[PDB]
RNA sequence: UUGGCACCUCGAUGUCGGCUCAUCGCAUCCUGGGGCUGUAGUCGGUCCCAAGGGUUGGGCUGUUCGCCCAUUAAAGCGGUACGCGAGCUGGGUUCAGAACGUCGUGAGACAGUUCGGUCCCUAUCCGUCGUGGGCGUAGGAAAUUUGAGAGGAGCUGUCCUUAGUACGAGAGGACCGGGAUGGACAUACCUCUGGUGUACCAGUUGUCGUGCCAACGGCAUAGCUGGGUAGCUAUGUGUGGACGGGAUAAGUGCUGAAAGCAUCUAAGCAUGAAGCCCCCCUCAAGAUGAGAUUUCCCAACUUCGGUUAUAAGAUCCCUCAAAGAUGAUGAGGUUAAUAGGUUCGAGGUGGAAGCAUGGUGACAUGUGGAGCUGACGAAUACUAAUCGAUCGAAGACUUAAU
C-alpha cells in the first residue's frame, strides 16, 4: 500500500458515493458553483480522458467541445465540490489515456459505446 | 539497478550469458558486481521454475539462452528444461535465497573483486 | 502562459482575427500572463471591413489558454487554443459579440460585459 | 597551464604524506591458520565459514 | 511556545471546509521525552532537551547507533527514560511548564497553530554553479564554447585575487533550513502524527523540529 | 572625455562590442526622512540627509552611443587594464584574395567603401568553492550546546476603506490611519499540474533466428509509436523580506546663558530615515582566548622514573542509502529486517498465454480490471552482513581556598 500514516489520516477525505467509471466513459459532473453569493450547480458533460493517482490525491480530466473549442476540466476525485457524477455512456478505448482525442474532432473523435 | 559500465543492450545481454551459465554449472567465477545483479536475474527465473506453468516457461524463454547440456546419460537437455526440472524440484520447499555469493580476493590483471556465485 | 511575441485568436466580433502580443502588463519583469490578464498587443491579421484594423495597437484580456488555470478547490481548467478579447479602457468588449467559452476567472477581473456575452462560462 | 616555479624536494615530499597503500584488511584463518582477508574464501585451504569452497 | 521533533513520513492533501485542496506533510511525532531541563545557574540558559524515538538497549558487542552506548543509556536513565535516537534542545519553551522525563505529546499543538520547521534539506552531492546558484547558461550555439561554466570569477590587475563568498561549484544541500509561519492543519493523537500544511525540509524519514512560529 | 608628456612593458602587458560573473564610489534614477516654494488640493520646482534593496523587454545598427515601440516605482551616473578572451563569442577593426569610387605614368594607395577570411594551452603557486586526514584544546569517551565572530536577507505596485471628508469657484481631490491582493526576487518541496523516466506496460514495420504453427528473442536512434513508477525537476506547490527595540543623519524643538533682548547649544533635556546596531535566517570554540552541561569508563605491575594492554568508546572488514567524486555522513552487521530473494500491496499499463466460441477470413468475444511490472509500503532470516583483528585512560606543576 501507500505509507500506512498517510492512509490512515487521509482515510475520512475518502468519498463512497462515487459510481465507478473508466476513460473513454461520458460523465455529467455536477458541480457546485458560487457565483458572488449565489451558489448553484452547474453541469460539465464530457468523455473522461485521463485518471491518475491513488487515494485523496486521485484526479481525473473530463473533455468537451464546446462552440468548437476543446475544454478540460481536471478534478480530484474526492472533492467535495462534486455534488455527483453520472456515466451517461460507456465507452469503448484501447487505452488508459486519451490524449490522441485532443487533436481529433467530429466524426475521428467519436468513441464507440460498450 | 547496477549498469556494469555497459549499454542498456549489451547489459541485457551479458545478465542472459550469465543466468544460462549459472544455471548450466551451478557455479560460475565472475566479478562482485556482475555477480550482485546476476543473483536477482537467477532467482527469478528459479520462481518461474517453480510455477511450472506454460506461461512461466515461456516468460523464462524470454530471458533463458538457448543451449544444451549434455547429461552423463548422454541424454540433451536444454537450460530451459533443467531449470523448469531438477532445479525446480530442488528449491520446492526453499522461498528465496537460491543463490550464494562467495568472495574470493582480487585478480591479477586488474584487481577486480573475484567471487564465486552458485545455487544453493 | 501567454509572453511576448504569442499570438493569439481574438474572440469576437471586433475585426481583427489574430493579434500579437507586445506587453505582459502587471509589473516590471512580468514574463507570463494567464486567463484575466490584460496584454498589449498588435493585429496581425484582420477580417475586412472590421473597427479594428491590422497594424493597431490594442489591448486585450485574455478569455482562454492552453495552460489553463488552477483553481482553489485544486480543479483545474484548460482549452484548446489561447484566445483574448479587445477592450476598451473601462474593461468593456470592443466587438458586439464573444465566441467561445470564457474561464469564470474574467468574473473576478471585473470584466462582466464580457462574461455576459460569452455563450458559455466555465 | 604549466608550473611557474619547480616544485622543491620539500613541497614534493609534503605533498606525498598521504600517497601510501594500506596493510589489507586481514585475519587468521581459523581451519589452516593463514592469513585471508576477511569475508572472502581462505586461498590456502579453501574454506570459508567453517567449510570447504 | 512549544516544540516537538517528528519524523516526516511523506506528503498528501487534505479538502478544507470551503473545499479547497490543502497540500499538507505528515509527521510522526511519538516518543517525545523531556531528557534534561537547562537553566541559567547550572548551564547559563533556559531550555528543555527533548528525546525522540526509542532505541534499543545497551548491549555489550553492539556495532550500530540502533543500540545505546553507555554513556547515552546514563543519561536517559537519569530522566527514567528509554534511550533516544535523536536529542534536540528548545530554547522557545518555558521551562517551568516541562518537568524531566514527562512526555512531550503531538496534542501539545492544536489546529491552525502557527509554526516553524526546521529540518536539514535533501544532499545533492557536487554540483555546478548553474543547479547550485541559479546562474544563467552562455549560448547553446552560435559558436559558443560556454554552456555551464560559472563566468568571469573577478576583474583584473585591481584585485589580482578571487574575493570571499564568489559562487562556485560545490556539494549542494544537506543545509540546516527553517520553514517560518506554516501552519498545522490536523493532529491526530492515536497515530501520534501532526498535519502541518505546505511542505518542509529533507527526505522522507528525515527529523524534523517544530516550534512555535518566532514571529507574531 | 579629447589631448599633452614618453616614465614600466616591443626575447609580446591581445585590441571594439556583446555574453557570463560580478564588485565598488555616490555627484541618488526609484523607494525612506527633511527645508524652502511663485506649496490651496492633487501634482510639481529646488536643495539637504540617505548607497538598504531595487533599477524591464523589444525594432534598427558590429556597434558603444542614439532614435523608436511597449512598459516600469524607477528604467541612475561612474570606477574596477574604457572590470572580466589561460571564462565564451569574434559581427567591427587590424594579414594574404577580389571589386567600386578616388589618387598615382606605374608598382600600388585610401580613419573611403564592398564581399571572403585558422581565437592554442592537461592549473605548479597564491586566490576562490567544496571535502577529508594530523595534532592541539593536561585522563580517555558519547551526546547536547553558549556564541566571540562571520555570512544571508533587506525591493516595490495596484485596489478597497477612512472619504467624495480636508482643500477647492469649479474641475479635481490629500495626509495620517486600517485592510486586501499582485510584480520581481529568494528558499524549501513533489501532494497537485506538467517534464524526464535506455532493466515499467502496451501497439507496430523490415529482417534474421528459436525446426514449423502459435508464442518469443536479436538488430534497425531505446527501430518506431502510445502511455508511465520512483527519483530528479519548473513552468508546479508552500514559505519569506512581519511586528518591533536601541542609537542616529538632515531636520524639528524644550529649557537656556554667554549677550538684561534674542537664540535648538554652550551645560541640560526631547524628537527624528528603506540608512546604523539589533530583532529574522545560516555557519561558528583552530574563539590556540581552544568555552559550558549531562552521562560513561577508573587496574595491575614497577628500577617508583613510569609502563602495560585493556575500560568506556571507536574503527578495520562486510550488507547498505535518506548520503556520496573519493573520503566523509547516516541505516545495519545474527542477541540481525541492512540489502537481495520470496510473499502481499500501492502506483503504472490496459485485457497475457492457453483454451473455447463466432466469422470464409483479416479479426472479435468469453474465461478475466487479465497478465505483467525498476526504484515506493509491509511482512518474512531463504542468501549475504562469518570467524576475527586493530586502536583506545590511569590523569604535570604552582598558588589560593576548602
Ligand atoms: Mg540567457
Ligand atoms: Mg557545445
Ligand atoms: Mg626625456
Ligand atoms: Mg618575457
Ligand atoms: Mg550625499
Ligand atoms: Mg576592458
Ligand atoms: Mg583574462
Ligand atoms: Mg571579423
Ligand atoms: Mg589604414
Ligand atoms: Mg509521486
Ligand atoms: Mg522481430
Ligand atoms: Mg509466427
Ligand atoms: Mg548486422
Ligand atoms: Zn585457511
Amino acid at each position: 500500500t501507500n505509507h500506512k500514516l498517510i492512509e490512515a489520516v487521509t482515510k475520512s477525505q475518502l468519498r463512497t458515493d462515487l459510481p465507478s467509471f473508466r476513460p473513454g466513459d461520458t460523465l455529467r459532473v455536477h458541480v457546485r458553483i458560487i457565483e458572488g453569493t449565489r451558489e448553484r450547480i452547474q453541469v460539465f458533460e464530457g468523455v473522461v480522458i485521463k485518471r491518475r493517482g491513488g487515494g485523496v490525491s486521485e484526479t481525473f480530466t473530463v473533455r468537451k467541445i464546446s462552440s468548437g473549442v476543446g475544454v478540460e476540466r481536471t478534478f480530484p476525485l474526492h472533492t467535495p465540490k462534486i455534488e455527483k457524477i453520472e456515466v451517461k455512456r460507456r465507452g469503448k478505448v484501447r487505452r488508459a489515456k486519451l490524449y490522441y482525442l485532443r487533436s481529433l474532432r467530429g466524426k475521428a473523435a467519436r468513441i464507440q459505446e460498450i | 539497478y547496477r549498469k556494469l559500465g555497459r549499454t542498456s543492450d549489451q547489459r541485457k545481454a551479458m545478465l542472459r550469458d550469465l543466468a544460462t551459465s549459472l544455471i548450466i554449472s551451478e557455479r560460475i567465477e565472475t566479478t562482485e558486481a556482475r555477480a550482485k545483479e546476476v543473483r536477482s536475474v537467477v532467482e527469478k527465473l528459479i520462481t518461474l521454475g517453480k510455477k511450472g506453468d506454460l506461461a512461466s516457461r515461456r516468460n523464462a524463454a524470454k530471458t533463458l539462452r538457448n543451449v544444451e547440456i549434455l547429461n552423463e546419460d548422454e541424454t540433451t537437455q536444454t537450460a530451459l528444461q533443467k531449470l523448469f526440472g531438477e532445479i525446480a524440484e530442488r528449491y520446492t520447499e526453499r522461498q528465496g535465497g537460491y543463490t550464494r555469493i562467495l568472495k574470493q580476493g582480487p585478480r591479477r590483471g586488474d584487481g577486480a573483486e573475484s567471487v564465486i556465485i552458485e545455487l544453493v | 502562459m501567454i509572453q511576448q511575441e504569442t499570438r493569439l485568436k481574438v474572440a469576437d466580433n471586433s475585426g481583427a482575427r489574430e493579434v500579437l502580443t507586445i506587453k505582459v502588463l502587471g509589473g516590471s519583469g512580468r514574463k507570463t500572463a494567464n486567463i484575466g490578464d490584460v496584454i498589449v498587443c498588435t493585429v496581425k491579421n484582420a477580417t475586412p471591413g472590421g473597427v479594428v484594423k491590422k497594424g493597431d495597437v490594442v489591448k486585450a484580456v485574455i478569455v482562454r489558454t492552453k495552460s489553463g488555470v488552477r483553481r482553489n478547490d485544486g480543479s483545474y481548467i484548460k482549452f484548446d487554443e489561447n484566445a483574448c478579447v479587445i477592450i476598451r479602457d473601462d474593461k468593456g468588449p470592443r466587438g458586439t459579440r464573444i465566441f467561445g467559452p470564457v474561464a469564470r476567472e474574467l468574473r473576478e477581473g471585473n470584466f462582466m460585459k464580457i462574461v455576459s456575452l460569452a455563450p458559455e462560462v466555465l | 597551464a604549466v608550473p611557474k616555479r619547480r616544485t622543491s624536494k620539500t613541497r614534493k615530499n609534503k605533498r606525498r604524506t598521504h600517497f601510501k597503500i594500506s596493510v589489507p584488511g586481514m585475519t587468521e584463518c581459523p581451519n589452516c591458520g593463514e592469513y585471508k582477508l576477511s569475508h572472502r574464501v581462505c586461498k590456502n585451504c579453501g574454506s570459508y565459514n567453517g567449510e570447504e569452497v | 511556545t512549544k516544540g516537538i521533533l517528528g519524523r516526516k513520513i511523506g506528503m498528501t492533501q487534505v479538502f478544507g471546509e470551503n473545499g479547497e485542496l490543502i497540500p499538507v506533510t505528515v509527521v510522526e511525532a511519538k516518543e517525545n521525552v523531556v531528557l534534561q531541563k537547562k537553566t541559567v545557574e547550572v548551564d547559563g540558559y533556559n531550555a528543555i532537551q527533548v528525546g525522540f524515538e526509542d532505541k534499543k538497549a545497551y548491549k555489550k558487542d553492539a556495532k550500530s547507533n540502533k543500540y545505546a552506548n553507555k554513556p547515552a543509556e546514563g543519561h536517559a536513565k537519569k530522566a527514567d527514560a528509554a534511550p533516544k535516537r535523536f536529542i534536540r534542545e528548545f530554547r522557545n519553551v518555558d521551562v517551568d511548564a516541562y518537568e524531566v522525563g514527562q512526555e512531550v505529546s503531538v496534542d501539545t499543538f492544536v489546529a491552525g497553530d502557527v509554526i516553524d520547521v526546521t529540518g536539514v534539506s535533501k544532499g545533492k552531492g557536487f554540483q555546478g554553479a548553474i543547479k547550485r546558484h541559479g546562474q544563467s547558461r552562455g549560448p547553446m550555439s552560435h559558436g559558443s564554447h560556454f554552456h555551464r561554466a560559472p563566468g568571469s570569477v573577478g576583474m583584473a590587475s585591481d584585485a589580482s585575487r578571487v574575493f570571499k563568498g564568489q559562487k562556485m561549484p560545490g556539494r549542494m544541500g544537506g543545509n540546516t533550513v527553517t520553514v517560518q509561519n506554516l501552519e498545522v492543519v490536523q493532529v491526530d493523537t492515536e497515530n501520534k502524527v501532526i498535519l502541518v500544511k505546505g511542505n518542509v525540509p529533507g527526505p522522507k524519514k528525515g527529523l524534523v523540529e517544530i516550534r512555535t512560529s518566532i514571529k507574531k
